[PDB]
C-alpha cells in the first residue's frame, strides 16, 4: 500500500538537508524526526500540529517561503530559528496531505491565503487527524530514518 | 462542448431570468444525494452586487461567492458579456465534490465590470431569515433540478445545507 | 457411502498458535507458519490430524480401538482410516481496529478476504448438496457475502470507516441491510478486498524475535537469536472431518466427537502456544 | 459424457516407489505427478462403483468390469483447457491454440527449432502459473519423549493450485454418469480428496493426423520392445519414454505391473498406431483392450479435440 | 579480431574491417588495405608471387563470413585449445576441493559434483569461480594460475576467463534422501540458470543477463548471488578480480557475525531498510542507509565495512517460478547469510 | 441462418470500420461475458499487414492471423478480395469454446492477395502499449457490440485477455 | 534465387504436365537417394476438388496437402487464375530437408473461388491401387526428375512410400 511514500519523501523534502545549514537548526530537524513521531501518536496528532503551528512564522515569510517550495527549487531556509526551519515542516505535512488527495491544493492554497480560513483548515485537519495519522506513519518514520542515517 | 453555466445563491432573488436549460437534459454538476447538496463549485476573488446581481472582479483572494452549477446556458440574450469561458474541469474549486467532471466547460459567471466609480466595502454575509428561504425552494430548485420535490419533502436537508454554505461576500453597496 | 456423513467446523484460538514448517518460505521470519498455496496461514490436515488423535488417545485411552480405527493405526497400519481432516484453512482473523464512525466503539474487528471466502465456500459447497447434513444457511450468507467481491464490506455493522491494524484506512459499506452472524462472537466482520485484506492480515500475525541467554552471565549466546510466527488468539480456521460409514464412525462422532472442545495443536506448547477451541457447525 | 475432477486441496500423485521409514539413518521423501496416471482415475471410479463378488484377479479385469472406455486426463481451468507436453525431462501446461505450429515447428531448421521450442517451455508454459509444488514436510512422533522418533521425517512435494483446477476425463456410458455425480471421494496419495462433477458432452473421435499428442501414459507391449527402442524416431517426434508401474491394487494390496511407456504430454507420430496393432497377440490385445478402457492409449491431435484409442 | 593479431598486421586487418565497415564496398576499398600489403611485399627481398586478387579477397570474405552469420568460424585447434584449457582448469578445481575438506563426486573440466562441509562452501565458490578464470594466489599442485592463464613452470596454458560458471548450493541434512537432493541440486542449476535475470551493464547501459550465479537452498530458503555483473566477464586485466566480489563481502559480513561484532538480527532486520533503500535513487543515501543499518548490529566501534556501492540498483528478476527471490542484490546476500548459518 | 465475418486485429487501427451500421444481424457467436473473449478464431497460413491494412498470406502453421467472427456484410464498396465461404462449423476451430454452434457458417474475410514484391519478413509482435490498447474500447468492442459497457462493468479483465488473445506475423516493410 | 510451383499428389492422375521445365536450377527440390519420396511440401489449411481440379482454400487447420515444390515456372499460361508468392523460404513446411536451401524462393500457388454453392465437408484419402500408384509414378513423377530408372533399381522403396506419406483432405463438392 505504501510504497511511493518513499519516492513522495524526495520530491518533497527537496531540502531539508543541504540547505538547512549551519548544522543548528540543520541537525535539530532530527528532534523534529524522533520525537515528533513519538509525539505524534503518544499525544495525538492534532497536538503535535498546534505545536508546529505556534512555532510557524505565518505572516507571509512563513507563508510564502514554502509555497515556493510547490514551483520552483530548493529553499535555502536560514531566516530565524526554527520557525523557517519549522514552517519547511509544516510544508512537508501538508506536502503529503496534498499529494495524497487528503486534502486538495485549491483549499490548501485558499486556506493560508486570507487567515479567515486558516482556521477552519486546521477545524479540518482535527477531523482528518485519525486518518492522516495512521497515513503519514511510514512517510514520516521515512525522513525519521533519513534524519538517522544522512541529516 | 460540454456547457454550464454559474448562478450565485446569495438572499437576494435575482437569478431567475438568466435560466434557459432547467433540465434540458439528464444531468447537472450540482444535485441531491440525500446527503448535502453536492458539488457546489465557488469562485474566489468576485464580489455580487445586489443592484443587477451578477459577480464583479476583485483581486482579494478571499472574496468569494458560492454558486450553484447546472447544465445551462442563459437563453441566449445574455453571455454577450458575461464570463463565457471553457475549463479543464480540473482546475475548478468545486465545495463538496463529489461527482467530478469532464475536463472541459462552457461555464458562464454572471459577470458586472469592475465599476471604479465606487470602492469596494465587502462583508461576508451568511444566510438566515427563512422569509428570504422559502422563495428559494421554487425560485432556483423548481427551476432547474429534475429530482425537486421528488426527493426533497424532507426539506430541512437543503434548508440547513443551503444555510450552512451558501455565503458570499457581496460589496453590500 | 464412501463419505457418506461430514462435519465442518471452527478451529478458534484460545491462545496463539504455532503449526511450524520449519524454513519453508522467503520472509524475514526463520519458524514460519504453515502457508496456503496464497501465503495466507493454514493448518495441514496432517498436523491437525496427528494432534487430535493425540490428544483424542490420551484423554479417551478406553476408546483407543474406535480411534484407531477412525484415524489409523500405528502398526498393522493395512486397515484404511475411516475419517479424514481436510486442510484447516484461515477463515477469519482478528486485527485493531481505529474505527472513525459509527458511534460504537470497538478496538479489534474480524478481517477476511474473498480469496478466503472463496475456499471456504468451496468446502461449504461440496458438502451439503452431496451429503445429507443440512446447513444450507451458512453458504447462503457466504454467497451473498461472495457476492461483492472487489470492495471492502463491512458485515452486520455501521462503520463505513475505519483504520485497520494501526496502517491501513479503508472505507466500508454494510451488505444489503443485515443479515445473521457467520461468527457467533458478538464482533464484526469485515470482508476486504484481496489486496488490502491481505496487508491488514500479515499485519494481524505475531512474528516475535526470540533468545536464548547465556545461563551464567545473562547475556545472549552468540547466534541464539532467532524469529517465529505465531497466528494470533482468536484468529479462526475452517475444516472438515468427513466420515465414511461404518458402526464405530457412529461412535466417534457421538461419545468423542461431543465431548471435543479444547485441544492441542502445533508446537511450542511450553510457551503456551497450542490451545484451541473447535465449534461444530451444528448448533 | 464429461466428468470433471475438482481437488478441494493439494493433492499427491506420488511418482515412485517407497515412501516410508524403512532406514532408520534416513529421511524419505516423494514428489507429486503433475496429472493423474488414468490407473489413479479408474481406480477411483471404480471405488465408487465397487461390487463385492467379482474378480479378484488381474485388477483390471474386475475394474474394466465396470467401466466405459475412459478418455485421458487435461487440466480446465475456468472452462479454459490446458493440455500437457512433455520433452527430455521437461514438462509443460499449454493451451489448444499452441500445439497448432508444433509439428511444423519441430521441423524447422536447427537454431529456429530450439528456439521456438525453447520458448515453448519457459513463456509459453502456464503450469507455474496454476500449479505448483507445495513442500510438505511431516513427522513422527514418539509418545514418550512427545519428540520426533528417530529420523521418522519425511517430506512430500504437494500439488498446490492457485487457481480453480479441474482435471477432465470424459467417459461414454451414462448410468455411470448419474451414479456418481457429487461424490466426495479420496482421489489421490496420502488421503487428499476432490469432489466429482458430471456434465454430458460432445466431442468428435475419428480423426488421423500425421501427429498426436498423448493424453495418457502409451503402453508398449514389451514384445515389441526393442522392435521399439531400436528406431524411437518413427514414433515419437518429443516427450519421454518411461519406466511406468500400474500403480496399487487396493482389493489385494499389491503393486500392479511395471511396464514401458510413452508419458503423456510427448507427441507420438501416427506411425505409432499400426505399429502397434500390427505387434501384439490376440492375448495380449485382450489385456491391452483393457489397459485401454482404463483410458492408457488415448491421443489428442493438435488440430482439433481429437479423442482417440490406439488399439480401438 | 583487431587484438587477436600481433603487429604491424593489425593495421591491415582493421582496415580491412573498416572496408567491411557499413557495407563499404568490396572490389574498391581493396586498394587502401592493398598499398600497405603490396607495401609489405615490396618491403622484403625474395617475394615470388602475389595474386592480391584473389587473396585480399578472400581475406575480406573470411570476416565477412564471420560477421554475417554471427560466430567465429571453428577449426580443430580451437576445440583441443578449449578442451586442454578445460582438462587444466579441472587439475586445478580438484586441489580447490582437497582444499576445503571436500570429497568429489565427478568433476569433469566444465562441470563438479563435490561435497564440502558447509562452513567452506562459499571460500570454495569464491575460489572456484576465480580459478576457472585463471586468476588465483595459490600454488595447486605443480600449477600456478597467473591472470587468465595457467603458469605451469614456465608454460603458459589458456583458460576459460569468458566463459561464466553457475554454481548450486544444497544445505542438506545427512539423512536427506540422495535422489531429492541431487535432483534438487540439478533442478536448480537448471532452471534457475535459463530463468533468472539481473541487472548488468556492458558498454554503460543497464541491461540484462542470466547465466553466471549462484544459488543457493536451505530447505525452503532461496538465494541468488550473481557472480560477474559485467557481461564481457572479463575484457581487461583489470576485471580479473571482479568476480565472484560479491561472495568476498558476504564472507567478510560472515567474518563479523561470528566474532561477535554484528548481531544475526542483521539477518532479520534488512526488511524494514528495503523499502526505503530500492526507492531510493541517489548513491550515497544509500551508502549511509546501509551503513546505518548495519550500525543498528553495529559491525564495529568507527565503523568500517561498508557495502562497495556496486551492490545496489542491482535487481534479480525471474520468470515467474516457484522460486521466490528477493528482487535486490542484499536481501539476496543476507539470504544466503540465513542459509549458509541454518546449516550449521 | 446469418452470415459472419473475421475482421483482423493488427497494431493498427485499421479495425475502426468494417460494417455499416452498428449491429445489424440477429445473433452472435462470439461473446464478451463476464470471464473471456469467448469463441475467437485464429486463422492460420496467413499474415497481416498492419498499414495498408489487410491480409498477407504466408503459408504455414508458424503464421497465424487472429480475428473475430462478427455479423456484418464488408462495407457494401468491395468483397473483390474478401473472402466469402461456408464451412460446417466444426472445421470452425474456435479458441475457448462457450456458446452455440450455428452448422451453417457463412464468413467474409478482409484480404489482399500477396502481390509478390518484397522479401515477406513476417515479425510478430505483441497486443501492448496501453495508450494505443485503450481507446480501442468503444471503436473495435462497442462500434459492433454495443453489449459491453451495457451491463459489464467488468472490462479490465476481458482486456486482460486482450493483452494476449490477438497475436500474428505482420508484414513491415 | 529460383520460382518453384504447386502441385498435390492424389489418385488422381491429371496433373503430368504443365511445369515446362525438365531440368531448371543447380538446386533441386526433392531429390532421392533410395530411401522414398524426400523434401515434401506440405501445405495447411486449404482442401481440394480433386475433380475438376481448383484447390478452394478452407479455414480448418487440420486438412493438408501433401505437395511437392515443383521445379520451374507456371507454364506461363496461368496466375491471373492462381496466387503466387515470393517467400522469404524459410516458410515452406518440407519434409526431410535432404539438402540446404538458402531460404530465397518464389512460389506461385493455383487458387479456386471460396464455393459458397454447397456445404463443405472434407474427407481424408490415402493412395490406394498400388498400381495406380505406379502409374502416377509414371505420368508425373518420371518426367519431372528422371534420376528414377536412371540410378534407381529399386522401385520396392521409392513407390511404396508415396503409398501413405501423402494423404489429403478432399472435397468431392
Ligand atoms: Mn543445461
Amino acid at each position: 500500500l505504501y510504497e511511493e511514500d518513499y519516492k513522495l519523501a524526495l520530491e518533497a523534502f527537496k531540502k531539508v538537508f543541504n540547505a538547512l545549514t549551519h548544522y543548528g537548526a540543520k541537525q535539530a530537524f532530527r528532534s523534529r524526526a524522533r520525537d515528533l513521531v513519538e509525539e505524534i501518536y503518544n499525544s495525538g496528532f492534532i497536538p503535535t500540529f498546534f505545536y508546529i503551528i505556534s512555532k510557524a512564522e505565518l505572516n507571509s515569510d512563513s507563508l510564502d517561503s514554502l509555497i515556493s517550495l510547490f514551483s520552483s527549487d530548493n529553499a535555502i531556509l536560514r531566516g530565524s530559528d526554527e520557525n523557517v526551519s519549522y514552517s519547511a515542516y509544516l510544508f512537508i505535512i501538508l506536502y503529503y496531505l496534498i499529494k495524497r488527495g487528503i486534502i486538495e491544493q485549491k483549499f490548501l492554497i485558499q486556506a493560508l491565503r486570507c487567515e479567515k480560513t486558516r482556521l477552519d483548515l486546521i477545524d479540518k485537519l482535527y477531523n482528518l487527524a485519525p486518518i492522516i495519522s495512521a497515513k503519514i506513519r511510514t512517510y514520516l518514520l521515512a525522513i525519521k530514518r533519513l534524519s538517522e542515517a544522512l541529516i | 462542448s460540454t456547457q454550464r453555466e454559474y448562478v450565485f445563491i446569495p438572499i437576494t432573488n435575482s437569478i431567475t431570468i438568466d435560466v434557459k436549460i432547467t433540465i434540458g437534459g439528464s444531468d447537472h454538476i450540482t444535485n441531491i444525494d440525500e446527503r448535502g447538496i453536492h458539488n457546489v463549485l465557488v469562485i474566489t476573488g468576485y464580489a455580487v452586487d445586489e443592484k443587477n446581481g451578477r459577480l464583479v472582479p476583485t483581486l482579494d483572494p478571499c472574496d468569494y461567492v458560492k454558486g450553484i452549477l447546472v447544465a445551462g446556458t442563459p437563453q441566449q440574450a445574455q453571455s454577450n458579456d458575461f464570463l463565457t469561458l471553457k475549463l479543464p474541469a480540473n482546475k475548478l474549486y468545486l465545495i463538496r465534490k463529489k461527482g467530478n467532471i469532464s475536463d472541459d466547460l462552457k461555464i458562464y459567471i454572471p459577470y458586472s465590470s469592475p465599476d471604479a466609480r465606487n470602492s469596494m466595502k465587502t462583508k461576508p454575509v451568511s444566510i438566515s431569515d427563512d422569509t428570504i428561504v422559502n422563495n428559494i425552494i421554487k425560485e432556483v430548485f423548481d427551476k432547474i433540478y429534475n429530482i425537486t420535490q421528488k426527493e426533497k419533502v424532507k426539506i430541512e436537508k437543503v434548508k440547513e445545507d443551503i444555510k450552512e454554505l451558501f455565503s458570499y461576500y457581496a460589496l453590500e453597496q | 457411502p464412501y463419505y457418506a456423513f461430514a462435519e465442518p467446523f471452527f478451529i478458534h484460538a484460545i491462545t496463539h498458535l504455532h503449526v511450524g514448517s520449519g524454513s519453508s518460505v522467503e520472509e524475514e521470519i526463520a519458524l514460519p507458519f504453515q502457508r496456503d498455496e496464497l501465503g495466507y496461514p493454514t493448518i495441514y490436515a496432517s498436523s491437525l490430524k496427528g494432534a487430535i488423535k493425540s490428544f483424542l488417545l490420551k484423554e479417551f485411552p478406553d476408546k483407543r480401538d474406535v480411534i484407531y480405527k477412525v484415524l489409523g493405526e500405528d502398526e498393522n497400519p493395512e486397515e484404511a482410516s475411516l475419517g479424514t481432516f481436510l486442510d484447516a484453512i484461515l477463515f477469519a482473523i482478528p486485527s485493531r481496529i481505529i474505527e472513525i464512525d459509527s458511534a460504537k466503539p470497538y478496538v479489534w474487528v474480524y478481517v477476511t478476504t474473498y480469496e478466503l471466502l472463496k475456499k471456504v465456500k468451496l468446502y461449504l459447497d461440496s458438502i451439503s448438496q452431496l451429503s445429507n447434513a443440512s446447513f444450507s444457511n451458512l453458504k447462503n450468507k457466504i454467497d451473498t457475502i461472495l457476492a461483492k467481491e472487489g470492495k471492502n464490506i463491512t458485515l452486520d455493522s455501521d462503520l463505513k470507516s475505519a483504520i485497520l491494524n494501526e496502517d491501513f484506512y479503508v472505507e466500508l459499506e454494510a451488505l444489503n441491510n443485515k443479515i445473521p452472524s457467520i461468527i457467533n462472537a458478538g464482533v464484526p466482520l469485515l470482508v476486504l478486498e484481496d489486496s488490502i485484506g491481505r496487508e491488514v492480515i500479515n499485519r494481524s500475525l505475531i512474528r516475535v524475535r526470540r533468545i536464548r541467554i547465556d545461563r551464567d552471565k545473562k547475556v545472549v549466546e552468540t547466534g541464539g537469536l532467532w524469529s517465529e510466527e505465531y497466528v494470533p488468539m482468536k484468529t479462526i480456521f475452517f475444516s472438515v472431518l468427513l466420515g465414511k460409514e461404518s458402526k464405530e464412525s457412529a461412535i466417534f462422532a457421538s461419545c468423542i466427537l461431543r465431548n471435543l472442545r479444547y485441544v492441542i495443536l502445533g508446537g511450542k506448547e511450553t510457551i503456551g502456544k497450542g490451545i484451541v477451541e473447535l465449534r461444530w457447525v451444528k448448533d | 459424457k464429461r466428468v470433471l475432477i475438482k481437488p478441494l486441496e493439494p493433492l499427491m500423485f506420488r511418482s515412485q516407489g517407497e515412501f516410508e521409514p524403512l532406514i532408520t539413518g534416513s529421511h524419505t521423501a516423494a514428489q507429486s505427478l503433475i496429472i493423474p496416471r488414468p490407473s489413479t482415475i479408474a481406480g477411483m471410479l471404480g471405488y465408487i462403483l465397487f461390487n463385492k463378488s467379482s474378480g479378484t484377479g488381474d485388477w483390471l479385469s474386475d475394474l474394466t468390469n465396470l467401466l466405459a472406455t475412459i478418455y485421458g486426463t487435461f487440466i480446465e481451468t475456468n472452462g479454459e483447457y490446458l493440455f500437457p507436453l512433455r520433452m527430455g525431462n521437461h514438462l509443460a501446461l499449454v493451451d489448444q491454440q499452441h500445439l497448432i505450429n508444433l509439428p511444423t515447428l519441430l521441423e524447422k531448421e536447427y537454431e529456429r527449432r530450439e528456439k521456438g521450442i525453447y520458448e515453448l517451455f519457459y513463456d509459453k508454459n502456464k503450469l507455474f502459473q496454476i500449479i505448483n509444488h507445495q513442500d510438505r514436510i511431516g513427522i513422527s512422533i514418539d509418545k514418550s519423549t512427545r519428540t520426533v522418533k528417530e529420523h521418522y521425517l519425511y517430506s512430500a512435494r504437494y500439488l498446490a493450485f492457485k487457481k480453480e483446477v479441474n482435471y477432465v476425463i470424459f467417459i461414454d456410458n451414462d448410468a455411470i454418469s448419474d451414479k456418481i455425480n457429487g461424490k466426495i471421494v479420496n482421489f489421490g496419495g496420502e488421503n487428499r480428496i476432490a469432489k466429482l462433477e458430471v456434465d454430458d458432452y460432445k466431442v468428435d473421435t475419428s480423426i488421423e493426423e500425421e501427429y498426436y499428442l498423448a493424453l495418457s501414459p502409451i503402453l508398449i507391449p514389451d514384445e515389441a520392445l526393442d522392435n521399439f527402442l531400436d528406431n524411437i524416431s518413427d514414433y515419437v517426434a518429443m516427450g519421454k519414454v518411461d519406466k511406468i508401474s500400474l500403480g496399487f491394487d487396493i482389493a489385494n494390496t499389491k503393486r500392479k505391473e511395471m511396464l514401458t511407456a510413452i508419458l503423456e504430454g510427448s507427441i507420438v507420430k501416427r506411425s505409432i498406431i499400426d505399429f502397434i496393432k500390427n505387434e501384439i497377440k490376440n492375448d495380449l490385445r485382450y489385456r491391452f483392450s483393457k489397459y485401454e478402457k482404463i483410458g492408457y492409449n488415448t491421443l489428442m491431435s493438435l488440430c482439433k479435440l481429437a479423442l482417440r484409442k490406439i488399439l480401438s | 579480431l583487431v587484438n587477436a593479431g600481433s603487429g604491424s598486421i593489425v593495421d591491415y586487418v582493421k582496415t580491412v574491417l573498416k572496408c567491411i565497415r557499413e557495407n563499404l564496398n568490396k572490389c574498391s576499398c581493396a586498394e587502401k588495405i592493398y598499398s600497405n600489403e603490396v607495401a609489405k611485399v615490396m618491403f622484403r627481398v625474395n617475394v615470388e608471387k602475389a595474386n592480391v586478387e584473389e587473396e585480399v579477397k578472400n581475406s575480406l570474405e573470411y570476416f565477412e563470413t564471420i560477421l554475417n552469420e554471427g560466430r567465429i568460424i571453428v577449426t580443430p585447434a580451437w576445440h583441443v585449445s578449449i578442451s586442454s584449457a578445460l582438462n587444466r582448469g579441472l587439475l586445478v578445481e580438484l586441489e580447490l576441493v582437497n582444499k576445503h575438506k571436500g570429497f568429489v563426486i565427478y568433476a569433469g573440466g566444465d562441470d563438479l559434483l563435490a561435497m564440502l562441509p558447509v562452513d567452506e562452501v562459499l571460500d570454495f565458490i569464491k575460489e572456484s569461480r576465480r580459478a576457472f578464470a585463471g586468476f588465483g594466489t595459490e600454488k595447486l599442485g605443480n600449477m600456478c594460475l597467473e591472470n587468465g592463464f595457467v603458469r605451469i613452470n614456465n608454460a603458459y596454458y589458456p583458460s576459460l576467463p569468458i566463459v561464466g560458471r553457475s554454481y548450486s548450493v544444497i544445505i542438506a541434512h545427512y539423512a536427506d534422501p540422495l535422489f531429492f537432493v541431487i535432483n534438487d541440486s540439478y533442478n536448480l542449476l537448471e532452471e534457475g540458470k535459463e530463468i533468472i535475470r539481473y541487472r548488468v551493464m556492458y558498454n554503460g547501459e543497464y541491461k540484462d543477463a542470466k547465466k553466471d550465479v549462484a544459488i543457493f537452498r536451505y530447505q525452503g530458503l532461496t538465494s541468488v548471488i550473481p557472480l560477474s555483473l559485467k557481461r564481457p566477464i572479463v575484457s581487461s586485466v583489470s576485471d580479473f578480480n571482479e568476480i565472484a566480489s560479491i561472495i568476498d563481502v558476504i564472507l567478510e559480513l560472515k567474518k563479523r557475525i561470528d566474532e561477535g561484532r554484528i548481531s544475526v538480527s542483521l539477518l532479520y532486520d534488512y526488511e524494514k531498510y528495503k523499502h526505503l533503500i530500492v526507492a531510493s535513487d541517489e548513491k550515497y543515501l544509500t551508502e549511509f542507509l546501509v551503513k546505518d543499518w548495519i550500525k543498528r548490529n553495529s559491525l564495529r566501534k568507527h565503523v568500517e565495512f561498508t557495502i562497495d556501492e556496486k551492490l545496489y540498483g542491482v535487481r534479480l528478476t525471474i520468470e515467474n517460478y516457484p522460486i521466490k527471490i528477493p528482487n535486490d542484490l542484499i536481501s539476496n546476500i543476507v539470504y544466503t547469510l540465513r542459509i549458509i548459518y541454518g546449516g550449521e
